[PDB]
């Protein structure tokens, strides 16, 4: 959904977008814009027991973006920094190759992120949420509480799959006016 | 087909257009030799190793260059009408960006052709489905420290090759629609190198040129660069020949008699 | 200086460092014979005439690429890039957007500067103020039909040239903070063309290359596409000499004994 | 101004901008985007007496931007035609050379417009009207009297002199909320 507001979340149904994450690979392109210092904008992890979830995320943390990929038996926290917390649009590719991928930002630089712990290939169950989720607090992972604004755009995931962001969509609010 | 093939090297030039209902590419089963690159073919492996490392230096600086190419098709319908005028003998000058990694389509391939006084441009995307069909690199680290305001990164490493790897291609002749064309074309190949997010041997993409041979002269008793060399079948007296001629690419058609 | 730039010529090395405080460029007043493009340097005027060409049909399908040079300014840090590759012996690359024409700025030049396993990115834009400093063209029709999505023209000409245009430079040397830094280069040059609103010999840009020339081997005694060409100061018997080392860029160092 | 909802007229002040269009040569880089089937977005032009003003223009006559540069003498009513009346943003490029100019628009092509009459140099005094004019029917052109409508951008005149819209204005309404 262009253009949120609040606290607007957004799931997914399609086993098209549920099948590309989940692999060796991963790609984003969220040419998001933002007026916060939190929030969360890709929230594909299965139900979250003790903490090992397989999850993925793409986080705006206090203007640092942090593709913060899991597997499990090793965390990653891959990190940029500038002035992403107000101002105007930003172009995001978090790519992946099962153990390693940038972060690559507009034009700071492809900050790689060579984090894993031993394994790959375990990417698992759970709906692909954009832009928040419907309540995230008591979800295992209680880092972002907040911040769930911004007007997203174009996101054409997997480099082939361009997805529009309510045309799949079973939920969320407000398309407009932000 | 062979029987014209054949009657086509030797003084076929283009007797009763010596066509043979076609499917397939005759090579030239014999001593090419593979030269390595007659000194004549020396502007075009230039031209051709230079639009690879254009497009070698800016998909390993920028990496979401990689994710937004159907909608920067207005720069690379610059360079395939480019590398086709890179010599005065060309006739196909063409670019394929591989199919993305784990998928099918061939994802955008453009093609140029000269024709004369002419360059026609077409998107052969939906007919080479699933692409129907590591090297000598060496370094060369970015540094970008100039009072430059455009970009912010200090410095990073891309890859770089040169213009002495430019790969050759046995002399063949094809067949359109199945009849073949008489031309005795070769082919220059190349080499794209974005980054794998840990190394830099991935190779999406590749550029390529068809030159005509149809107007080098062969050489077959005497000792060059050439294609088919020292091939003379003197039935010798003392080994005295004499290569009379200005020929085109015609095998065997020297005088051994030189009493 | 000419008091060491000579005795930098014969047999000046690096001879205690032949510095004299300058601010010129020392050329060649001599038979540098303007020698026409030594086979040795093909490579390099055919990849610089190449990134003529790539930008010679990119200001030339669409117009508004004149008008946004700032915003695409990553496009043109690839090529500048590339061009500082078109050989192995290169010292620098340089690219200088014409200023708008009316005005003064220089608009946007680039260089790169080869530091052996290096090669540095400056905005030389802030010092060449007011630039501080038609051709042999032949129409190539470019046609569009392909069944291409992208552009939605039929038919337009534009202008293109070669690799036999590319120009020389007597050799110099020039002075770094006035210390003569020792090399002898030169410089390849070429030349965009965008669109005026009639024609098209508007000359919007330029695209340099350095080469040194301390590793060639020059012949005075001999005939040759060389840079000093027969130019032997026989004091001759009968004209018999030897030129008698693997040299580099000395002028007169042959041995004209021979008896 | 961004964001023209109506009769919203823009007028200029700075004799930079009085300047740049007086000469020999001419450039735009309007950025526009509109739901209409006229309008006006340039019209410097003296007191518009007897036909001959030395007006210059850039309409978008019933989805056909029309570049109406004249000198008195002569006449031009160069012309693109496609879906201008409704839709999206559109990148114009107005050059001229004293009697040649093209009008290029985003990728059609360079619809070139050889139209003099006689002579050049006679762009002449004047305000320079973005976006409409307060009154314009009274005025002797009586072409664009509608269709002032559109959302307004990037204006770079004569390829240096980048320009700011509310910036340098002495009237207008409305700059937000198209």
């Amino acid at each position: 959904i262009p253009q949120f507001i609040g606290r607007s979340y957004l799931t997914y149904d399609n086993p098209d977008i549920l099948k590309r994450v989940s692999g060796s690979r991963s790609n984003v392109f969220m040419r998001f814009k933002t007026t916060a210092k939190d929030g969360l904008l890709l929230w594909r992890g299965d139900s979250p027991m003790r903490p090992n979830s397989d999850f993925i995320s793409l986080g705006l943390r206090d203007g640092a973006l942090v593709f913060s990929y899991n597997l499990g038996s090793g965390v990653a926290s891959i990190m940029v920094n500038g002035s992403f917390n107000d101002g105007r649009w930003h172009r995001v590719k978090a790519v992946r190759d099962g153990q390693s991928g940038k972060i690559t930002v507009d034009d700071y630089g492809a900050r790689t992120g060579k984090s894993p712990g031993m394994m790959r290939q375990l990417n698992i169950n759970g709906a692909l949420y954009v832009g928040g989720m419907k309540e995230i607090a008591l979800h295992t992972n209680r880092q972002y509480m907040r911040g769930l604004v911004g007007c997203i755009s174009h996101f054409t995931l997997s480099t082939d799959y361009h997805i529009s962001l309510v045309e799949d969509a079973v939920d969320g609010k407000n398309i407009n006016t932000c | 087909g062979a029987e014209a093939a054949l009657a086509y090297l030797y003084s076929g030039d283009a007797q009763q257009l010596s066509q043979v209902n076609c499917s397939e590419r005759y090579e030239a089963r014999g001593a090419g030799a593979m030269p390595g690159l007659p000194p004549s073919l020396q502007g075009a492996a230039g031209t051709l190793a230079q639009a690879a490392n254009f497009l070698n230096m800016l998909l390993q600086a920028n990496d979401i260059r990689e994710s937004s190419v159907e909608e920067d098709v207005e720069w690379y319908q610059a360079l395939v009408r480019s590398v086709a005028e890179g010599d005065p003998r060309v006739y196909r000058a063409l670019l394929t960006f591989n199919p993305p990694p784990g998928a099918s389509h061939l994802q955008l391939a453009l093609q140029a052709t000269r024709t004369g006084e002419e360059t026609i441009l077409q998107d052969l995307s939906g007919n080479w489905v699933q692409e129907e069909n590591p090297a000598l690199k060496k370094r060369v680290l970015t540094n970008d420290l100039g009072s430059l305001g455009s970009p912010k990164w200090p410095q990073a490493d891309g890859y770089v090759g040169d213009t002495q790897q430019v790969r050759l291609s046995p002399p063949f002749l094809e067949c359109q629609e199945g009849r073949l064309r008489p031309g005795w074309l070769i082919t220059l190949s190349a080499t794209f190198y974005g980054l794998k997010p840990d190394l830099s041997p991935e190779v999406r993409g590749q550029v390529q040129m068809d030159v005509d041979l149809q107007s080098v002269d062969i050489n077959q008793c005497a000792s060059g660069p050439g294609w088919y060399s020292n091939t003379h079948l003197c039935d010798l007296n003392s080994t005295q020949c004499v290569p009379l001629e200005s020929q085109g690419f015609v095998l065997g058609r020297y005088l051994c008699r030189c009493r």
